[PDB]
């Protein structure tokens, strides 16, 4: 559905990658705290 | 860590689906 | 090469960031397993 | 401000996600080194 | 690790703001 | 962990190149 649909496609991909990113941050903080 | 595993899997499949969808939209353009 | 080329540019950046994201997930899982 | 503005919006989001990604890489490397 | 915490927070708020901004631009389009 | 290091470096340079490329395309637009 054109360039406009592809822009919504990419925004949704970025938003979901951000959820993944915050999960990886959470995990790193959990582990750092246990080690240090 | 159980909820971490479930959300990782949830968002991974969501992102994979969005990337495939965008690839199909890109080849059209 | 216009808006269409820039959209392919951004999709490729997102896709490669996803590969990085899955590598960081792998590392966190390796470490969590060893600690816990 | 149209499709062009939205493309700059998304490029900036990707770039900032990349900074986050490199921070998560740094943390994983710090932790791996201490454990192993 | 202190600087790691500060940059994580800095870039997280920058990304969140960019995603909101893009969502408002998308609904217009 | 060796392969992890090599792929991290591979995809980091790929992403950096794509972001620069996109920045040059954006200033044109």
């Amino acid at each position: 559905s054109g360039i406009v649909q592809q822009q919504n496609n990419l925004l949704r991909a970025i938003e979901a990658q951000q959820h993944l990113l915050q999960l990886t941050v959470w995990g790193i903080k959990q582990l750092q705290a246990r080690i240090l | 860590w159980e909820e971490w595993d479930k959300k990782i899997e949830e968002y991974t499949k969501k992102i994979e689906e969005l990337i495939k969808k965008s690839e199909e939209q890109q080849k059209k353009n």
